DNA sequence: GCTGCCGGCGGCTGGAGAATCCCGGTGCCGAGGCCGCTCAATTGGTCGTAGACAGCTCTAGCACCGCTTAAACGCACGTACGCGCTGTCCCCCGCGTTTAAACCGCCAAGGGGATTACTCCCTAGTCTCCAGGCACGTCTCAGATATATACATCCTG
DNA sequence: CAGGATGTATATATCTGAGACGTGCCTGGAGACTAGGGAGTAATCCCCTTGGCGGTTTAAACGCGGGGGACAGCGCGTACGTGCGTTTTAGCGGTGCTAGAGCTGTCTACGACCAATTGAGCGGCCTGGGCACCGGGATTCTCCAGCCGCCGGCAGC
C-alpha cells in the first residue's frame, strides 16, 4: 500500500518518441525523476518570489515565462519560450 | 646637490598604507554612468537610470574586482614573483569557477 | 459525458492535473492561474526529451543499447549550455571526463 | 579629442588605485585589458537581469531594488539601498 | 478591559505583532504557531544587541559619538565567527581591512 | 504626506540606547541593520518552513524554529539564541 | 556487552594506495609524502560537517535511525547535491 | 638483464585506466567504521542506513577527486610536476572554504 | 715579514620630505515635540490538526569462517628538486602641460504613482469513472564471463 | 639513427539469468458540471525628478625621460619518490540469528480562525542647536646618502 508517485511513465514515453529502440536502466531511470523533481521546485520557487515581488497573488503564464528567461540559460531559453506560447496557444483555442 | 628621490618601491607602499584605510570610490563618476547606458543599449532602447542604481552598481563592481586583484595578489606570491601577470588572473578565475 | 485528459486537448504527454495539484498544495501563492501547469509541464518536457535523446546518441556512440549513469555523465559534461545549468550537481555512478595536461606528456 | 568608446573610460590610475587597495606591489604592462574586459563581462552579468525585471513590471527605470535583487539573485548580496 | 501589548508581558523590545503579522502574509505556511513569534523576537533581539554592541566599541575607539558604516564593517570582519555569519555580505562605505604581505615588506 | 512605510527604527534605536547610553547612530548604518535585520528574518523564517513542510505537517511552532536557528547560526550563537528564546518564552507562558 | 563499542584511530584506514588511485584518476604524475595526512583531515572535516547536520535531521524528527533521504537533504543545505538516490 | 620500464611510465598508464572505470576505489568496511566512529560524538546509539553510507562515500570521492584537479593546477602552474600541501592549502583558500 | 693600500663595512649624522595634532570658525541634520489614524489588543465561539495509545513486523547489527587479494616492507637509482650566477630591459617615479570632470544654475515634460468604477475568472462544492501504482511473471537479450591477435616501449647494433 | 623482444592492450567465442517490459486489478483523484465576489483592469489626473542646457576652474591624466633590480635562463649537487619482488593480513562472503525500531490505525480534545469594537503606537512634519568639517601651523617621524674609524686581504720582502 501507500502509493508513491513517480515521473516513470512519461519519461519513458519521451524516450520511445526520440528513440523507439533504446531501453533504460534502473538508475538512469531515478536520476532523471530527481532532475525533474529539482526543476520543478527550482521554477517554481522563482515564478512564486517573482509573483509577491510586485504584490500580486495569482502565478500566470507571464511570470512563469520571466522565470524560464533568468533560469535557463541563453540559447536554451530563447527556445523554451516558442514551444511555451505553442504549448497554450493551442489550449485556449480549443479548451 | 642632487634632488631627492625615493628609492623604488616606497612610494607604492605609501600609496597602499593610504588607500586601505579610504572608503570612497576610485572610479570617475561619469565615465562609468556613460558606460553603463552604452552597454544598457542593446538590451532594450530608450531606458532611464535612477541615480541611485548606478553608483549601487559602481560599487558592487568595486568591491568584485577588489577581491579579485587580491587574489591575483596571493597567486602571484605563492609563484615566487612580486608581479602580476595576466596568466595569474586567468588561474585565479578557472579556481574559483567563474570562467569555466 | 465524454470526459477528456487536459495533456491530450494540449498536446503534451505530462500529466497537467499532477502539476496542478502541485501548485496548489505547494504553497508557492494563494491563487493559481490555468495555463501555468501547461507551460511548465511543456518546459520540463522539452528539457528531459533534449536530455535523454542526448544520452541516447551518446550511448549509441559507445556500441551499447540501454542507458547507465556512465552515459548520462558523457552526455551532461559534453555541452556547455547544459554544463551552465548542471555545474554545481553530481550524479552518482558517472566517473570524470578523460583529460591529461599536455606538460606531462613525453616529448614525442 | 573627443571621440572615446566609453569602455575607454576607466583610466589606467583607476585600475592601479584598485589594485593599491587590493595590496599589490608591482603591475606589468598587460593587466590593463585583462580587467576591462572581466568588468564588461560582470557588468552585463548583472544589467540583463536588472532589464528583464524591468520590461516584467511593464515600468522603464532601473529602480534600486531591482539591482539589488539581481545582485541577490547572482549571490552577492547588498546592504544600504533598502531590502 | 485596559488592552497591553504582547511585548509588554513577555519582555522584550521587539514587536511580537508586527513578526506575527509577517508570518501570516508572508506565504510560509497555512497555520502559525504561538511561541514562534516570541522565539524569532527574542533570537532577533540578541543578535541586534550583539552587533551594536560590537560597533559601539569601535566607534568608541576612535573618538566618535556616532556609528558609521565603517564602524560596522570593521565590527563584522573582525570576528570570525559573525564573518562566517556574514560570509557573501557586502557593506557599502566599508572599505577593505587592512593588511600587508609579509614578503613585500622590505628585508628590514 | 501619504503612503506611509514601516521600518525597525524604533527598536534598533530603543536597543541601542540600552546597551550605549550616550552614543548615536548614522542613517546609513541605521538602514543597514534594518536591511540585515529583514535578510536575518527572512533566511530562519524560509529555513522554518521549509522544514514544517519536509515532516509533511501544517503548523509553524517553535520547534521548527528553534532547529531552523540550530542549523544556520554557528555554534556560540546558536546556544545563546535557543537559551535566551527558552526563557523568553516560558517568561511570555507563565504570565498571560 | 550489548552496545557502545567505542573505537579510536579508524582514521588511519584510509591507506596510501587508495589515496594513489583516486590522485591517478586525478590525472597527477608523481606525489608527494607529506600529503597523506592533509588529506585525511580534509575529508575528516567535511565528514564532521555533513554528519552534524545529517544528525540533527533525524533528532528533529525524533527518531534512532538515519536513512539516505537526510544525508542527500544535508548535502543539499550546503550547495552539493547530489542525483542517483531518490531526491 | 629483465625489463624495467623509464620512470614515470607506469603512472600514465594508470592514469589513461583510472580515468575510465566508474567504480568506487575506498573499500566499504573501515568507510563504515570511520562514519561510525565519527557519528558517536554528536548523538551515541544510533542506527544507519547503507544507503546514507554509500551516499556518503560517493559524495567524499567526489570532493576528493574536484580537489585533487585544483591542486594539480596549482602545482603545474609553478613550473613543478609533482605536488605538495602548499599547493592544497593555496586551492583550499582561493576557492574560500578556509578564507 | 710588514707597508702601504684599498676596498668594504657598519655605525653614525644630520638634512630632507611626509604624516600628525590642535586650534578656531561654521555649518546641516540627528534628535525631540506634535496630531491623528489605522491597525493591534479584547471577547467569543468551532471543529479539526495533532497527540496519546495501541498495535504489527521488516530489517539492521552480531557472529563465523573460508578464500584470497591487495596492503606493508625493503631496495636500487635517476630525475626533478633547489640554489647560485647573471644580463638586461622593462616598470618606478618626477616634470611639464594638456585637458575634462566637477560645481552651479534654470527648464520641460513624460512617466511614476494615487483613485475609481467594474467584470469575469478561479475558487468553493458534488458526482462520477478511468489512468496509474502494486504484484506478478517472465524470457529475454542485456550483461557477465572465458578465449584468441596488434601494438608501443626500451633495448640493441 | 634504424630493427627485435616484449608485456601490455585490442578483439571474439560461449554462458546465463536478475530484472526491463508487459499484464492485469482496483482504487482514489482528475474531469464535468453549478455561482460569486473580489483581484486585477483600464481610465484618469496630478506632480517630480530626470534628461538637458550652458560658464568657469582646477585638480587629474598624459607623454617624456631618466634609471636600477626583478626575472627568465643556464648549470650543477643530490636525495627521495618510482618500478618490482616478497610476505601476510584484513576485506569479501556466505550462512543464520535475533529483537529493535519503524509504520500504520483509532479516538479525543484543545488551540488557531475568524468576526465585531475600541483605543493608543507610531509615522509624518517642523524645529534649534550641537558634533563633525575645514585651515594653517607647529610638531614630530622616518628615509636617505655621505663621512669616518676599523678591518681583512694584497702587491711587494
Amino acid at each position: 500500500k501507500t502509493r508513491k508517485e513517480s515521473y516513470a511513465i512519461y519519461v519513458y514515453k519521451v524516450l520511445k518518441q526520440v528513440h523507439p529502440d533504446t531501453g533504460i536502466s534502473s538508475k538512469a531511470m531515478s536520476i532523471m525523476n530527481s532532475f525533474v523533481n529539482d526543476v520543478f521546485e527550482r521554477i517554481a520557487g522563482e515564478a512564486s518570489r517573482l509573483a509577491h515581488y510586485n504584490k500580486r497573488s495569482t502565478i500566470t503564464s507571464r511570470e512563469i515565462q520571466t522565470a524560464v528567461r533568468l533560469l535557463l540559460p541563453g540559447e536554451l531559453a530563447k527556445h523554451a519560450v516558442s514551444e511555451g506560447t505553442k504549448a497554450v496557444t493551442k489550449y485556449t483555442s480549443a479548451k | 646637490k642632487k634632488p631627492h628621490r625615493y628609492r623604488p618601491g616606497t612610494v607604492a607602499l605609501r600609496e597602499i598604507r593610504r588607500y586601505q584605510k579610504s572608503t570612497e570610490l576610485l572610479i570617475r563618476k561619469l565615465p562609468f554612468q556613460r558606460l553603463v547606458r552604452e552597454i544598457a543599449q542593446d538590451f532594450k532602447t530608450d531606458l532611464r537610470f535612477q541615480s541611485s542604481a548606478v553608483m549601487a552598481l559602481q560599487e558592487a563592481s568595486e568591491a568584485y574586482l577588489v577581491g579579485l586583484f587580491e587574489d591575483t595578489n596571493l597567486c602571484a606570491i605563492h609563484a615566487k614573483r612580486v608581479t602580476i601577470m595576466p596568466k595569474d588572473i586567468q588561474l585565479a578565475r578557472r579556481i574559483r569557477g567563474e570562467r569555466a | 459525458a465524454k470526459a477528456k485528459t487536459r495533456s491530450s486537448r494540449a498536446g503534451l504527454q505530462f500529466p497537467v492535473g499532477r502539476v496542478h495539484r502541485l501548485l496548489r498544495k505547494g504553497n508557492y501563492a494563494e491563487r493559481v492561474g490555468a495555463g501555468a501547469p501547461v507551460y511548465l509541464a511543456a518546459v520540463l518536457e522539452y528539457l528531459t526529451a533534449e536530455i535523454l535523446e542526448l544520452a541516447g546518441n551518446a550511448a549509441r556512440d559507445n556500441k551499447k543499447t540501454r542507458i547507465i549513469p556512465r552515459h548520462l555523465q558523457l552526455a551532461v559534461r559534453n555541452d556547455e549550455e547544459l554544463n551552465k545549468l548542471l555545474g554545481r550537481v553530481t550524479i552518482a555512478q558517472g566517473g570524470v571526463l578523460p583529460n591529461i595536461q599536455s606538460v606531462l606528456l613525453p616529448k614525442c | 579629442k573627443v571621440l572615446r568608446d566609453n569602455i575607454q573610460g576607466i583610466t589606467k590610475p583607476a585600475i592601479r588605485r584598485l589594485a593599491r587597495r587590493g595590496g599589490v606591489k608591482r603591475i606589468s604592462g598587460l593587466i590593463y585589458e585583462e580587467t576591462r574586459g572581466v568588468l564588461k563581462v560582470f557588468l552585463e552579468n548583472v544589467i540583463r537581469d536588472a532589464v528583464t525585471y524591468t520590461e516584467h513590471a511593464k515600468r522603464k527605470t532601473v529602480t534600486a531594488m531591482d539591482v539589488v535583487y539581481a545582485l541577490k539573485r547572482q549571490g552577492r548580496t547588498l546592504y544600504g539601498f533598502g531590502g
